[PDB]
């Protein structure tokens, strides 16, 4: 759904910081429980943002900040340490 | 599947097999084990050796850098994958292996694999593969967390009939894999995926047959589902297309002769 | 395969009908003899390595032509010499299986069954193998009950092969 | 399909090897227990029609449901069918108790029953009961000490316990 | 999300009464609009392609900055993403209008747009240009009296501008 | 996660050294407790359901905000996420007890709770009150004295109460 | 998958009836043999590598067309995945072992091995050959008096054969 | 880190239900032999530099190019003695640590993990280390239960290495 993708432009990582994701006719589709909804981080490449955009968005997620990255890897993620 | 079904249909380990999530601030050990998981069901239970083992993703893992869809991905758009099951798959295989790895089941009908073909032609390889986890699907079934795992042996929300009968067909057991002699399979389901039907499953104890005294020298059974069409001859009065032979050891040369005589051709020849 | 219990519980599964003082009888007659049968192959498998050279040497000196010319159905060179020991030992070791199942079994399942096209297809002749167990029958030693049960499925093989 | 001398046969002619002098003094015990073999092959062909007719009796006793209008066994031909199957089960059992092995019972007679039965709508579980049942019936007739000389048949009352455990596991 | 009914129903359910004389009549005030609702939506619909392509044309033509060589909307990778930002920001606007609610609008086009151009180094200034000529370009071509029957449309008009000034503000 | 032996492995291979005879009699001293540990945890998850609908329904009576219209417990969903977040608190506790550590119960339940609460606007306080009303409902229940041998308890129930303020103090 | 208690469990719910005295007598038994059972796994796990690599040893000693060039045991991948076949083989003995019934193995381990070893080209009969292999040095294992208390164990180790047996015609 | 209590409560959340009866035997099982193993725990721990200096001396009595072969994987000078003799503390410390805990969870995030890349990278010979722990094994002198998991974690570790 992108013309980003089949590019190394496009392998541009991102962080998007959701909020607010909570059980709903929306997520009463999921087969699997969620257990954080204060703040969680996700990492994207450029090619795969609207994907995860979508995806975020179709189950309620609100998106606080997307931070840039300037890199492939996405080791200055450190979430979960 | 309750006992009595999946005792008889090989599919016990299936049914009692817990979705591994990898919850926050998880142990050295649950990262293993989710790391092993995903090398079980996304690479199809193959012997997975160290020297192919994504070593980077594993770290990023284990950093929590990445989710469990992300080493999912990199595991399926890795070369172990593209190797195991894609450069020497043809494209019906290929995306079937893709919906048992990645989704857990089997595809339901033909509209789905022109789709995924459509894609690899529109975007590669990758553009494909993310296809499968960046779908509605893999999101509500297994999201960021779980990992992925066999779902055709039982009731989804969305899915079709057929997709448990074809799940056998794609699944052929706990010790088994999708790797073949030569890395090259041909796919189980193009026959009834383009026609829209279903085959008799007939998956381990299903597959037995009564033996008796009509077994021959050797007491075992060959199972045969053929196609049948209209004899140029016209000497045996055809009842159905689809014709299922139950015949002996002594009589399979035989009748193999008989059928490729009356120009039908085999689709299944297993024991029973 | 075939054995006397096989072939009795063959026969009353195809009259559908228990089994009767017939069978009884057929496996009296299978458990007296098969002791004999048994310290038949227990004596043929001791003495199964010189049994198997002495019976390949003995087709070397009735056919010597087999170890001097050349050819792949030959003994001439060290891979024919290995599938001729590998030949009489896969015979004696059948009619050692046979000594043990009480019957031509063994032979009918693993040997008797296709050895003609064997023979036609790789050029073997039947004559080498009939020379071999003919000095089975020769040097096996057994006696008594023993040796008629060795002697019958060594030319039963024979009888099979000419 | 096996006797007890025949699988092991197999066995090392999938090997390769000549039968070591273990497998042939297990064989030799085994021709040593043959008379018991026979005389329990003898008792349970002897006594099969009333093994078989006290079974069922005692089956549709404790599980009336299957004689009940509407049940598996009900109508003349599914109940004659019923006696019958549970008499070709215990001929397939005297053919394993016979052979020494249990390559008849399970080729001929078990593989693919269960299937049969699931197709059907015979409740196989009905019909482990049932052969549970002519399992105690052929162990009690069996050890009897009346009539026949004694001595210890422990092994092969085991045996034929194994015999008739596996003919009710391949339809339970 | 909400429509212009669900979103008066979950005011209400947040203030646990049953809706009064006033809101069921702005409802079917709603409902009597809603038939130009659906002219206007049926119309920016079926001159989408149109409303992107001119306001594309106009927004390079009076900023150049955007397709010159190092532009954001510069290479046919980012130009087609330009093109297709417009098309799902007026495709969201379809939707919006077509809810009665911005509530699809907000939830499901703009939560993370500001961020995301802010990340991406998209200029959102240029984009808020290019919404605000969508804005005119549908606004002239649902207000085309020609081939549709007489009515008065201001608050419909009304309504749509306000979803475009939202998508605007939201990037701007 | 730990539990009361990993915890002390742990520190002693952070330090680098071997347990010295102090650990381990106070592990023996753990090893002593740990029948009423295993009594304490069996007797809260028996009476689980009970011990969650009754501090639900007192959480209600005295605090009745949360169930009015619009309160964050109003809703079904919002009632059975209420009573499933006890069921998980609760549960976590009967955790922690059998681990002997609140390893599982930080680690597993309460790490990202409080921001979780704060981001879904769920009021911390009531349940940090539920959680206490679970305390003394289990306490209760461990503490009963007709069928269970006698002994003193009091180290347990001081641990599951400490982990039940753990619990409290996360979400306040 | 079933362990000793769960199999009667599972007939008996089939039947629909309460276990008789006798299968509670049974079950009575295998708990006794149990200390025995633990002692038979215990010591095939403590030996497995040792088990794995003589069998395979003495398997290519008996059959080197294996690892011939152009075996199926040859090139370290197909050797390692051969090597991983003997220890998940001898791992899931030791878990019918453990349970007491050979679910696990018809479940898990020989749940289409026979079409996996056809498919692949793997010589199935091989595999049976290693099996019985790693099943004498697992019976030696077992029976070891040494470093031990005195029982009998003939019964443990019966089982363990037939496991290996189970496993072992499977394949070939 | 996985000990019973661990993994009990790992396979009861993954269920996401209580904890059942299963959980409760798990638990009695662990509190039947933790005792056993604080005891094998404080033995070893009294033992440890006698039983590390031992096998330390096994291990050059069965390897002796390790203490004359010059380099720095082996121990031919008194470094390396002395990194080879922590090593093995570090084994016995370890297997202690796995006393304590009840499973071989302290082995798996302590030892076991990567040990593989320790072994190639550094090229250490991991049968030094199976004969430092045959000894460990040969002279930990325990009785009962205590040395029955003392062979459990030192055949675990030396079903890892080989
Ligand atoms: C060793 C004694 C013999 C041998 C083995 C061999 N096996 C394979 C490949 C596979 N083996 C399995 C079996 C299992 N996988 C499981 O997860 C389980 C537990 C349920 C079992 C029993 C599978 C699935 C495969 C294929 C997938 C994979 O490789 O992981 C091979 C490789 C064949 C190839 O060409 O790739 C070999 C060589 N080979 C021998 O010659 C011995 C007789
Ligand atoms: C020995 C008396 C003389 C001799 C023998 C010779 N035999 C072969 C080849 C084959 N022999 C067999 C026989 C069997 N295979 C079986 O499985 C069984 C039953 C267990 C039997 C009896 C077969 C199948 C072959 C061909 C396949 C193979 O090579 O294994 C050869 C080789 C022939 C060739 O062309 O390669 C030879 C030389 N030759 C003599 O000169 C002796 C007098
Ligand atoms: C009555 C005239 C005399 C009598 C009868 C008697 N009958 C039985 C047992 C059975 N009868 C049947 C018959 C049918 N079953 C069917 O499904 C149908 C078709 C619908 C028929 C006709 C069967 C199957 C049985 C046995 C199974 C069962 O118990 O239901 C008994 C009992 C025999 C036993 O051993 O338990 C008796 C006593 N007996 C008399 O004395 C009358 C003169
Ligand atoms: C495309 C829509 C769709 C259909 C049609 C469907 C059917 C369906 N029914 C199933 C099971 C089942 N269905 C039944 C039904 C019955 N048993 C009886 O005795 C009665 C006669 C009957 C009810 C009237 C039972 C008992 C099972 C479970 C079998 C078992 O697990 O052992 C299963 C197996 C997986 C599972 O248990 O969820 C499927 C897929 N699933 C679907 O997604
Ligand atoms: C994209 C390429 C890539 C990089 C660059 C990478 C780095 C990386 N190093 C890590 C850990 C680590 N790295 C080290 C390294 C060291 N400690 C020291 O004391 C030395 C100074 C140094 C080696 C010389 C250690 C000890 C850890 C584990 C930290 C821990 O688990 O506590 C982790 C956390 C996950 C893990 O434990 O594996 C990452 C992601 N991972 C990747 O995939
Ligand atoms: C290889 C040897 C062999 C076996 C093993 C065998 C089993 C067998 N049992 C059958 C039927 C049957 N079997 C039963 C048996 C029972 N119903 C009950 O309720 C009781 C639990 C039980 C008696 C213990 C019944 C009632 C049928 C008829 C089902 C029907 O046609 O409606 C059928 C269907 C074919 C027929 O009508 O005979 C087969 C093949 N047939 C063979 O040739
Ligand atoms: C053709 C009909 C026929 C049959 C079947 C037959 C069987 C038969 N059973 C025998 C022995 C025997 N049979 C038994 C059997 C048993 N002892 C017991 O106390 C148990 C109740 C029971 C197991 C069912 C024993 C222990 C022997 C002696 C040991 C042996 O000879 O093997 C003997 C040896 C001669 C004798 O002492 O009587 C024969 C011939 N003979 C015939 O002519
Ligand atoms: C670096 C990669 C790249 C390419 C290839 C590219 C092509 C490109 N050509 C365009 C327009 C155009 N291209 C033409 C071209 C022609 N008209 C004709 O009659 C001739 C036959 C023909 C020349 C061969 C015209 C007339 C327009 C203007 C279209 C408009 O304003 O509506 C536009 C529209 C935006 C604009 O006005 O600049 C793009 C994006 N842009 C890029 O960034
Ligand atoms: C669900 C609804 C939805 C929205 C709202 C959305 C916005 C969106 N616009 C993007 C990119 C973009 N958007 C533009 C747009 C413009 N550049 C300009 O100079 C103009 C001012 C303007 C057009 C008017 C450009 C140039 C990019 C690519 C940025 C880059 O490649 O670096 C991206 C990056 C991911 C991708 O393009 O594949 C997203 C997610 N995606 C969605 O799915
Ligand atoms: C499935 C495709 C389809 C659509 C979309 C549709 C719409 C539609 N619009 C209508 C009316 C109308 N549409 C308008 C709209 C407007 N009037 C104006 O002068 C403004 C330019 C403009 C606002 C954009 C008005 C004023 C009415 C009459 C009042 C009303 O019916 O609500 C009517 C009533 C019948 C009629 O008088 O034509 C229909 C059926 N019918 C269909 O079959
Ligand atoms: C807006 C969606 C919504 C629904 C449907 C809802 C139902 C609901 N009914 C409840 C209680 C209750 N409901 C009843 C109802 C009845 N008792 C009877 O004898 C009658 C036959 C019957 C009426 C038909 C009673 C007695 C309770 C109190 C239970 C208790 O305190 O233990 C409770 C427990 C919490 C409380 O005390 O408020 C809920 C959540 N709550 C909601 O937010
Ligand atoms: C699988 C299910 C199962 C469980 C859970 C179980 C627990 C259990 N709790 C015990 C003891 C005990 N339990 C308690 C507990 C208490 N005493 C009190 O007065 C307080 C009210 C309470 C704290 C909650 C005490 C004091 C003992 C005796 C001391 C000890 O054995 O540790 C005992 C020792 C045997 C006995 O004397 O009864 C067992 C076996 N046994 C089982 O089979
Ligand atoms: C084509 C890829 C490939 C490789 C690399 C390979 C290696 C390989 N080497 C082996 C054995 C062996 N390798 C050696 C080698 C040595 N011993 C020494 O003392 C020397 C210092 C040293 C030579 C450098 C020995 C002694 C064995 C036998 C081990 C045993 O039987 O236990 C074995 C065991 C199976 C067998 O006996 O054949 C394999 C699989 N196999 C393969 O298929
Ligand atoms: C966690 C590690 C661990 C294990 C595995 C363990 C097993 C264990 N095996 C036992 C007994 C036993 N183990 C055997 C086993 C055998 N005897 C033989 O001569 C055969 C060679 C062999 C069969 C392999 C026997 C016969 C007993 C005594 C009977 C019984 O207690 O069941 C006992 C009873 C206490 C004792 O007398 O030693 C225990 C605790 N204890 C532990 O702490």
């Amino acid at each position: 759904a992108t013309s980003s993708r089949q590019s190394d432009a496009g392998n541009r990582l991102f962080v998007y910081e959701v909020i607010g994701l909570s059980q709903s006719t929306m997520t009463d589709g999921l087969d699997y429980p969620i257990r954080r909804s204060g703040s969680t981080f996700i990492t994207v490449p450029l090619k795969r943002m609207n994907q995860e955009m979508r995806r975020i968005t179709r189950m309620g997620g609100k998106i606080v900040s997307i931070k840039p990255l300037e890199g492939d890897s996405p080791l200055p993620h450190t979430e979960g340490i | 599947t309750s006992l009595v079904s999946a005792q008889r249909l090989g599919i016990v380990a299936v049914d009692e097999a817990i979705p591994l999530e990898l919850r926050s601030r998880s142990t050295e050990e649950e990262v293993d084990a989710v790391i092993l998981a995903v090398y079980r069901q996304v690479l199809g239970n193959d012997h997975l050796m160290s020297q192919e083992r994504l070593t980077s993703a594993e770290s990023l893992l284990r950093g929590r850098e990445i989710s469990v869809r992300d080493f999912v991905r990199a595991v399926a758009l890795s070369e172990v994958y593209r190797q195991k099951f894609f450069h020497s798959n043809p494209q019906n295989r290929f995306i079937e292996l893709n919906y048992k790895h990645l989704l857990g089941r089997a595809p339901y009908d033909q509209s789905e694999i022109a789709f995924h073909t459509d894609l690899y032609h529109q975007g590669g390889y990758e553009a494909e593969i993310n296809s499968y986890i960046d779908s509605v699907e893999y999101t509500e079934n297994f999201g960021d967390w779980v990992v992925p795992y066999f779902r055709g042996f039982a009731t989804q929300r969305n899915q079709k009939t057929v997709g448990f009968s074809r799940s056998f067909q794609v699944y052929r057991g706990y010790a088994t894999s999708d790797r073949s002699q030569g890395n090259g399979s041909r796919s189980r389901l193009t026959r009834e995926l383009a026609r829209n039907t279903a085959s008799p499953v007939y998956a381990g104890s299903t597959a037995e047959s009564l033996r008796g005294t009509s077994a021959g020298s050797r007491n075992q059974m060959y199972r045969l589902q053929v196609i049948q069409g209209a004899a140029p001859g016209r000497g045996t009065r055809v009842r159905r297309g689809k014709a299922e032979y139950l015949v002996s050891y002594d009589n399979l040369s035989a009748k193999l002769q008989q059928i490729n005589r009356q120009g039908d051709t085999v689709t299944m020849i297993s024991l029973a | 395969m075939k054995t006397p219990l096989t072939e009795a519980v063959s026969t009353a599964d195809s009259q559908g009908r228990f089994l009767s003082s017939t069978e009884l009888q057929i496996a009296f007659g299978r458990l007296r003899q098969a002791n004999a049968g048994l310290q038949a192959a227990k004596a043929l498998t001791d003495n199964a390595q010189s049994l198997v050279n002495g019976a390949a040497q003995a087709v070397y000196n009735k056919f010597p032509y087999t170890t001097q010319t050349q050819g792949n159905n030959f003994a001439a060179d060290q891979r024919g010499k290995d599938k001729c020991a590998r030949d009489i030992g896969y015979y004696l070791r059948i009619v050692t299986y046979c000594l043990v199942a009480g019957g031509t079994g063994p032979l009918d399942e693993y040997l008797i069954a296709g050895i003609d096209e064997i023979n036609r297809t790789f050029d073997l002749s039947p004559s080498w193998y009939v020379e071999a167990l003919k000095y089975i029958k020769a040097n096996h030693g057994l006696s008594g009950d023993a040796r008629d049960e060795a002697n019958s499925y060594l030319d039963y093989a024979i009888n099979a092969l000419s | 399909m096996f006797d007890v001398f025949t699988r092991v046969v197999s066995q090392a002619d999938a090997r390769g090897e000549y039968l070591s002098g273990s497998q042939l003094d297990a064989l030799s015990a085994t021709v040593a227990e043959g008379n018991k073999r026979i005389d329990s092959v003898n008792r349970i062909t002897g006594n099969a029609s009333a093994i078989v007719s006290n079974a069922a009796r005692a089956l549709f006793a404790e599980q009336p449901q299957l004689i009940q209008p509407g049940g598996n066994a009900y109508t003349s031909r599914r109940m004659a069918a019923c006696l019958r199957d549970m008499e070709i089960i215990l001929r397939y059992v005297t053919y394993a108790t016979f052979t020494g092995d249990a390559s008849v019972l399970e080729d001929r007679c078990l593989n693919g029953l269960r299937e049969t039965y699931v197709a059907l709508g015979v409740p196989g579980a009905s019909v482990a009961a049932g052969v549970q049942k002519m399992k105690e019936a052929a162990l009690d007739i069996v050890n009897d000490p009346n009539g026949i000389t004694r001595g210890d048949c422990s092994a092969i009352v085991a045996e034929i316990a194994g015999y008739f455990d596996r003919a009710a596991a391949a339809v339970a």
